RNA sequence: UAUAUAAUAGAAUAAGAUAAG
RNA sequence: UUUUUUUUUUUUUUUU
């Protein structure tokens, strides 16, 4: 299909929308990738809108910073800085979020300065899009965030935002770790002033964001709990697990809401997937509520479906089961045998959590232990002293005694010896570690350990 | 020494701008080019030779 | 062709030292004569492009580099001429920064940092500019869509100072370029329009076109100059080009000219020769005639007949205006309307959200569109496009 | 599975090996399982390969635009001012010391680049490679790219491919060379012995000592030093042959054929790609991984996994 | 930071007075300083006027003399960034305080605005 | 058509009005919210721009900065508003950000002793009317006559001087135009005097005149674009019936707290017309007006 | 008596969960 | 539902 570059960017944006919020059809992604592979804007002149759309659609579909189209778009964004108005700013920022080159950093910083300068002349759409775009880049421009929060408060004092805008705003301001109680109070007031215009689908994400941001005020949680209790009947498994997680994050011991939520969850036990079960178990671990019938139902369902268990799901499930105490025999075997197959997907801390959960329950399988131990050499660099201690104790309980695996863990322990030997807890854990490995395996850590510091 | 023959054929093209020993000429001249002369030609000689070849093939009967 | 084959082989293997001028000559003879299979052979063109990319393009004009890039792009090789740097301290001359701007404009690759740098090296040496150099740099800055209005205002003041040393074309180009600048002051614009109307008896049709564009951009705040040019051009109305008559119509619509006596003369002159208009000019004439309330029984028929020969291959952005004009007017336009609906049915794939919405809106109350097959196709396309609306 | 954020639902995995098949880039997509019959090589080509140990395919395997894309990707791989993303995804690169040199070599590129990933699954070369290995399964082992300097590109000395592939048990391999540029004796065309693939009944000549501080003459003349008298008698009748390759030309090479690459004395860089295909029933020799940071095999375990994907399966 | 309808709205008026007194403490010592750029002068004068702080005529004379000497660079040298709006604000301040303070400055600003030396904020 | 309004600073709202009438801050912000909603719902303003709060109560009077005469955005002199210079610059920044004019015409800031006040300028068919009085001396009138008065045929733009007493509000408060040839005034001495004066100035044109309750602030978006809505204060219901009988659409608006603070509905908004700068002799897209396919 | 020139523009449009200090 | 915003800041004493 031969088309102009603008006529290609339009269909590219449409394809991105259809693949994003209308089911992830692989054929659409493949067609878009093939179309964008041969697309170039070297000669033709385009608006900033078309170039921004092309860059965003290319970056969304997996194109890294080494491609020709991405390089041309970034060059255009670097040269013609004054043509990237507020309308086409969030698109460029969102596109550059994933890219971590030098040009991407420069473009992001320039757009941040532009947004912080013009933060008082925007509208609801522009402010919402700008804050949502700057949420994804991980930038830490606190002055810009303060300016945008002030503009949000002034613009919402006159009832401008609505349900979708409030959800996006809360998610963006919670992901950036901006604990402004006044801003979230204004967002909550605008939500409650939207009577019956905040549906369940627009109510659950708001509660999740308000839980994640970590607000000190406990009076706000009560209204969310009551409104959720009113809306329980109209929910699938996704939102049930979502509010389990959210009200675990709040940390307030509610009774009627938890009972009705458990009733609805056991009602929909035939629709739960691996991620929902893991989220529910993790939420119950965080809140401390012990519900053994629900745990039995979730364990049975997790036994029913095991292929869907991702590394995060496996880690959360085993950690919750080990902490609670309840544990199955064949479910653990299936989970360990599956994690052996996908041991190359565990993260820096998920691997430690899974290994320590399996070690703490006295469940040792050779295949899983070998896979996790061999994998525990590309992740020792990204480990805190507590996580390193947990992984070392798991290895000691696993009886690995392999220098190629042990020496990076001991290098990490030595490089973090102060936070390793001064942990308020874990003294008995380190004692057992050193009892297993003996004094001659690693001299310097022994010398430090017989000095208590 | 491809530049000398290139300039000679350029002069022949100039004369033809305003057929025996005209189109027949610059055909032996261009085929005169040996392997060494072609392999020791700068950019200017190559460009002039290509221009002359294009014009001659335009006004030659069947070949190029 | 043993010698020709050897030359082609040596060019393909990148064993020939090519200068920029030699590559330019080869490109010219390949694009003009093409008796040999130069453009058809991919390997030879790839080798020539590799030689041109690594060459020194400072020894060729921006037009020559643009032609080389165009020739390379005509075959598939994505080529782009090099960006020239700002001249060093010794080479800072009024004739070199203008060259930088000209190359930036011609090659269609503009850097705003370079524009700022050459605008900050021009102020101290701004006293060394020739009268024509100011009129050149004003248009060069205008064509780059620069937002610096103070520099253009200073340039315009200097251009006013050297009034007697400039031709009519330079004055008209300076006026239109000044009008295109958004942030320029209004006193300067008034002075420039006074200057234009004082030297207005020497204008060629190109200068008329430039002045009309400047007036249309400026708006109804400059009615007196438009009145003067309307009164002057009344002699030339019969012997006048069609494009400038269309521009007269556009200016008449913009200024809300209440003197409806000359409007009839100009509109009749336009409708006499409306057969010699392209897509955009014909569409603009239609819009201007509608907004002036001039669509009569007969001139509408002639303009519709002129549109018929263009309606088959109209751009998707030129379908809604004609539909709106037909909708507002109470005359007979069934044939043109059907042709436009067929063209829209053809173009439904590439129509954007706004154009599709406008096309659907104009045909909302049209009776013949009820049974036309565009309804289902447009409904499905609108459902697909609903994310972008 | 887990929950993927909305703006990350189209991203490709970090390791491109995680993609089960081939992306839509370059050629459209792999044909149907019963539509692979149009890429069969002629029996005369098979006989020529079995007699000489090498053969060039009758037609170029890639159109010109695909060649430009591949050359651009090779250029971006060798970037120095801004290092390529997914650089740590390669087995080895010439820029590990961040300096570089006249010759740039990159291994394991297929895990860190589009297009190059699709080049592995090309039916035109995979079907021919399968036909070479007695019409059996083919598994990609690894690929590399060489890019020579503008005017001082060095010449690779005489070499046998299997001299380094000692971890694979049987002699079941094939090499495909794709020329992204036009090559010549002065620009980097490969020069190889017409019959060295059947010397010593399949044995390997000892490693050749070369001085990296001198010209090409001794580099190309070490072959006499490394051979014996009888091999010299065989070589005298049939001298080594340099094959000139154009854009997209593919060259099938036996793992035991002695081949070298001339240096670059042209006015710009030259790029070439090597892809090494095994066959089925190819086994390991020793414990541990064959390539850096790969799956650890047993003593005689058959070679398989995600690092060595199956690219063509008859029946 | 004082509210006219807050907890101590009745006590808000004295507080302002107190602040005003402190403002006058800086107001009388406004001749010793050396202004580097016009925006500093504009900010100080705007703060004084908005809060209705009392400033002696001598301090105003010194301030406007320094402002005149500062603006006696941008227009006659013309080699080198005072925007037009800043000049308008300065003219308004001078008119509010009286043109007898700096008779030169009023005519200089008027001729500058007629000439158009001061650029716009958009530029 | 873009309307610019400024959000009221909650903390600095005065406890009592200028005369001594107490006000409610919460009711004030509630009425401002309702006013913003009913201004968005006007169906004629393309976009409503909200300005950030400023630590002053008189900064709510955003209409004391500019008058739109014909096609010019004239700037009022800075004579008694020396504390509002920065406010005016910020408002101009807001206007620039919305695609409006780069700057304003300074035809009045340079004229000597030209003391003028907005609201005294009221639009009318092909002209304006200015109110001679305490806040607008004769020099402003003669400058306006010089700049805008035209007495030519088919191009006449005539400006009328309407003398008013020394205890009258701005002419725009109690005198205005609406709909197709509709006039609105208060039923007091000022309204009758202004109506009679304009009748004398334009005798051959017959106009519909509507009388309203005194002290009833209204707002009609009169201009080239035909409109029917007329915002009117909620408390008075006789004026609503009078407006409805004339054939116009009245919209009640709660405006008690501003009345206690002395700010009118006319002085709280700044209507402006922005036209796209067409380049290359092109015409932009207008709004859908009229009924399509009258004859099918 | 010389080997060579290259400039016309149009579109207003919002997706939404990272095991934190 | 009533808490907050508007500088050219440049003065940290290590041998890393």
């Amino acid at each position: 299909s031969h088309l102009s570059a603008r006529n290609i960017a339009t269909e590219a944006l449409q394809m991105k929308k259809l693949h994003q919020e209308r089911g992830g059809n692989p054929m659409l992604a493949q067609q878009a990738r093939r179309v964008l592979f041969a697309t170039s804007i070297a000669g033709q002149n385009l608006d900033a809108r078309s170039v921004a759309l092309l860059l965003n659609t290319a970056v969304y579909f997996g194109m890294e910073s080494d491609a020709k189209l991405v390089r041309e778009c970034i060059d255009y964004c670097l040269k013609n800085d004054k043509l990237i108005t507020v309308d086409v700013l969030p698109i460029v920022v969102t596109a550059c979020a994933t890219l971590k080159s030098r040009d991407a950093r420069e473009v992001i910083e320039m757009q941040a300065q532009k947004a912080a300068r013009n933060a008082k002349f925007l509208d609801a759409k522009d402010v919402t899009n700008i804050i949502s775009a700057f949420s994804k880049t991980g930038i830490n421009h606190e002055k810009l965030f303060a300016f945008l929060s002030r503009r949000v408060q002034t613009l919402a004092r006159v009832g401008e935002f609505e349900a979708a805008h409030l959800v996006i705003l809360a998610n963006a301001f919670s992901r950036l770790r901006y604990r402004d109680k006044f801003l979230f109070g204004a967002i909550a007031r605008r939500a409650m002033s939207l009577r019956e215009r905040v549906t369940v689908n627009e109510l659950v994400p708001l509660i999740v964001a308000f839980s994640k941001i970590g607000l000190k005020d406990p009076k706000l949680s009560k209204r969310f709990a009551t409104k959720a209790m009113e809306y329980v009947d109209q929910m699938n498994a996704e939102q049930v697990a979502s509010m389990f997680m959210a009200f675990a994050y709040f940390g307030i011991r509610y009774d009627q809401l938890f009972g009705v939520l458990t009733n609805r969850a056991v009602e929909l036990i035939d629709e739960f997937n691996a991620q929902y079960i893991s989220t529910t178990l993790n939420a119950f671990q965080r809140i401390g509520i012990n519900n053994p019938e629900l745990f039995d139902n979730l364990a049975e369902r997790a036994l029913a479906v095991v292929q869907d268990h991702d590394a995060r799901d496996i880690s959360k499930t085993v950690t919750a089961l080990a902490h609670f105490g309840l544990k199955d025999e064949e479910l653990f075997k299936r989970l360990a045998s599956h994690a052996a197959s996908i041991a190359d997907q565990f993260d820096a801390m998920g691997l430690v959590n899974t290994a320590h959960a399996f070690a703490r329950t006295n469940f040792l399988q050779q295949d899983m232990a070998v896979a996790l131990s061999e994998r525990s050499v590309y992740v020792c660099r990204l480990l805190d002293a507590g996580e390193t201690r947990r992984l070392l104790w798991a290895l000691a309980k696993f009886q690995v005694r392999d220098p190629k695996i042990l020496t990076p863990v001991f290098n990490r322990c030595l490089a973090l010896h102060y936070d390793f030997f001064a942990d308020p807890t874990g003294s008995e854990e380190i004692e057992e570690i050193f009892d297993f490995y003996g004094p001659n395996f690693c001299p310097p850590l022994y010398q430090l350990y017989i000095s208590r510091g | 020494t491809a530049l000398d023959v290139a300039m000679r054929v350029n002069k022949l093209k100039r004369l033809h701008q305003t057929k025996k020993q005209v189109e027949l000429d610059a055909w032996r001249d261009l085929n005169n080019l040996t392997e060494a002369q072609i392999n020791s030609a700068e950019g200017k000689a190559v460009s002039l030779l290509l221009n002359s070849w294009a014009y001659f093939a335009k006004y030659w009967e069947k070949g190029a | 062709p043993s010698a020709l084959h050897l030359i082609f082989e040596r060019c393909k293997l990148n064993l020939v030292e090519f200068t920029a001028q030699d590559v330019y000559q080869i490109c010219t003879t390949a694009y003009n004569m093409d008796t040999l299979g130069m453009l058809q052979d991919p390997d030879f063109m790839r080798g020539l492009h590799d030689a041109f990319r690594r060459s020194d393009q400072t020894v060729i004009s921006p037009f020559q580099a643009n032609l080389i890039a165009d020739t390379f792009r005509k075959v598939g090789i994505n080529s782009m001429p090099k960006e020239v740097s700002v001249p060093e301290e010794d080479a800072i001359s009024p004739e070199s920064l203008i060259l930088v701007l000209r190359n930036m404009n011609i090659t269609k690759q503009r850097d705003e940092r370079k524009i700022n740098e050459v605008l900050k090296l021009m102020f101290p040496i701004l006293d060394e500019f020739s009268p024509t150099q100011l009129s050149l740099t004003v248009t060069e800055l205008a064509r780059l869509k620069s937002t610096n209005a103070d520099f253009v205002g200073k340039l315009a003041k200097r251009i006013m100072e050297y009034n007697d040393d400039l031709s009519a074309l330079d004055i008209s180009s300076a006026a239109v370029s000044l009008a295109y600048c958004p942030g320029i002051s209004h006193n300067i614009l008034y002075r420039m329009m006074q200057i234009v109307e004082e030297r207005m008896g020497e204008f060629q049709p190109e200068d008329y076109i430039n002045v009309l564009h400047a007036l249309n951009t400026l708006g109804p705040k400059f009615v007196n100059t438009f009145r003067k040019i309307v009164e002057c051009g009344l002699q030339h109305v019969e012997n006048m080009d069609a494009v400038t008559l269309t521009n007269y119509m556009v200016c008449f619509s913009t200024m809300d000219y209440k003197q409806r006596e000359h409007i009839d003369i100009y509109a009749d002159a336009l409708v006499e020769v409306a057969t010699d208009l392209s897509e955009k000019d014909l569409v603009m004439a239609f819009i201007a005639l509608q907004r002036l309330r001039l669509l009569s029984d007969t001139m509408f028929g002639t303009m519709a007949s002129c549109v018929i020969r263009y309606a088959a291959k109209m751009d998707p952005r030129n379908i809604a205006p004609i539909m709106d004009i037909c909708s507002t007017v109470p005359h007979a336009s069934d044939h043109l309307m059907k042709v436009l609906m067929d063209r829209a049915v053809e173009c439904t794939r590439i129509l954007t959200a706004n154009q599709l919405g406008d096309i659907l809106d104009i045909l909302g109350l049209y009776p013949p569109a009820r049974e036309h097959p565009l309804v289902q196709l447009f409904g499905k396309q609108a459902r697909l496009r609903l994310d972008l609306m | 599975k887990s929950y993927v954020l909305k703006f990350l639902r189209g991203q490709l995995p970090e390791d491109l090996k995680d993609v089960n098949g081939a992306l839509g880039c370059l050629y459209g997509t792999l044909p149907d399982v019963d539509e692979f019959g149009q890429f069969v090589i002629s029996p005369d080509v098979v006989n020529s390969f079995h007699q000489f140990g090498y053969v060039k395919m009758p037609i170029p395997v890639l159109d010109h635009q695909q060649i430009d894309k591949l050359a651009d990707e090779v250029n971006e791989l060798a970037n120095n001012v801004e290092h390529h993303p997914k650089t740590e995804r390669l087995y080895a690169t010439s820029l590990a010391d961040l300096t570089g040199g006249p010759l740039f070599f990159c291994q394991g590129q297929w895990r860190a680049a589009w297009g190059m990933h699709d080049l592995i699954y090309l039916p035109t070369i995979t079907v021919a490679a399968s036909q070479i290995l007695n019409n059996s399964l083919v598994r990609l082992w690894y690929d590399e790219v060489f890019m020579k300097a503008a005017r001082t590109g060095p010449c690779v000395p005489w070499q046998q491919n299997y001299a380094r592939w000692q971890h694979t048990k049987p002699v079941n391999h094939v090499t495909v060379m794709i020329a992204l540029d036009t090559m010549n004796k002065d620009r980097g065309a490969p020069c190889l012995v017409p019959g060295s693939h059947r010397w010593r009944e399949g044995g390997l000549l000892p490693p050749v000592s070369y001085d990296p501080t001198k010209d090409e003459a001794h580099q190309l003349n070490t072959i006499w030093e490394i051979i014996n008298e009888e091999e010299g008698e065989m070589l005298m009748d049939t001298p080594p042959v340099t094959v000139d390759l154009r854009r997209g030309e593919a060259l099938l090479i036996h793992p035991l054929t002695l081949f070298a690459t001339h240096g670059n004395r042209s006015l710009d860089a030259v790029r070439c790609c090597f892809i090494h295909y095994m066959g089925e029933k190819t086994y390991a020799v020793q414990n541990g991984p064959l390539l850096p940071h790969t799956t650890k095999f047993q003593a005689d375990a058959m070679i398989q996994g995600p690092f060595y994907p199956v690219v063509f399966d008859p029946a | 930071q004082v509210s006219d309808g807050g907890r101590n709205a009745m006590n808000a008026e004295p507080t302002r007075q107190k602040l005003r007194a402190m403002g006058e403490q800086i107001g009388c010592r406004l001749d010793e300083v050396e202004y580097p750029a016009l925006p500093v002068i504009l900010s100080i004068l705007d703060v004084v006027v908005t809060l209705k702080i009392y400033v002696p005529k001598k301090c105003l004379q010194v301030i406007f003399s320094q402002a005149n000497d500062m603006v006696a660079i941008v227009m006659e040298q013309k080699d080198d960034p005072i925007t037009a709006e800043e000049g308008r604000q300065l003219q308004a301040l001078l008119s509010h305080y009286g043109n007898d303070l700096a008779p030169e400055l009023s005519q200089r600003m008027k001729e500058a605005f007629r000439e158009g030396v001061l650029p716009d904020e958009a530029s | 058509l873009h309307a610019f309004v400024r959000s009221p600073h909650y903390r600095t709202i005065p406890s009592a009005g200028p005369n001594g009438i107490v006000v409610n801050r919460d009711m004030l912000v509630h009425q401002f919210r309702d006013f913003y909603k009913t201004l968005q719902h006007c169906s004629l303003v393309d976009k409503v721009h909200l300005m950030s709060e400023r630590p002053s109560v008189e900064a709510l009077r955003v209409a004391d900065q500019m008058v739109s005469i014909g096609a010019t955005f004239l700037e009022m002199p800075l004579t008694g508003m020396e504390h509002r210079a920065t406010e005016f610059m910020e408002s101009m920044r807001y206007v620039r950000g919305a695609g409006g004019p780069s700057t304003l015409a300074s035809y009045l800031q340079d004229t000597e002793n030209c003391r003028c006040n907005s609201g005294d300028v009221v639009c009318l068919p092909n002209g304006i009317a200015v109110g001679h009085g305490p806040r607008t001396n004769a020099v402003a009138h003669t400058t306006l006559k010089q700049l805008f008065e035209v007495k030519d045929d088919q191009f006449s733009f005539d400006v009328f001087t309407l003398e008013q007493e020394g205890d009258a509000p701005p002419l725009g408060d109690y005198f205005g135009f609406a709909g197709s040839n509709v006039l609105l005034t208060w039923k007091d001495e000022h309204g009758l005097l202004a109506v009679d004066q304009y009748q004398q100035k334009q005798p051959h044109t017959e106009m519909n005149v509507v009388y309203l309750e005194p002290g009833c602030h209204f707002l009609s978006f009169y201009g080239v674009d035909h409109t029917i809505d007329v915002l009117v204060q909620k408390g008075y219901e006789r004026s609503m019936d009078s407006i409805a009988a004339a054939g116009l659409n009245p919209i009640p608006v709660q405006w008690s707290e501003m009345d206690k603070l002395g700010i009118s509905m006319r002085a709280a908004v700044l209507p402006l017309k922005f036209f796209k700068a067409n380049v290359g002799g092109m015409l932009s897209r207008n709004k859908s007006r009229g009924a399509r396919w009258q004859t099918h």
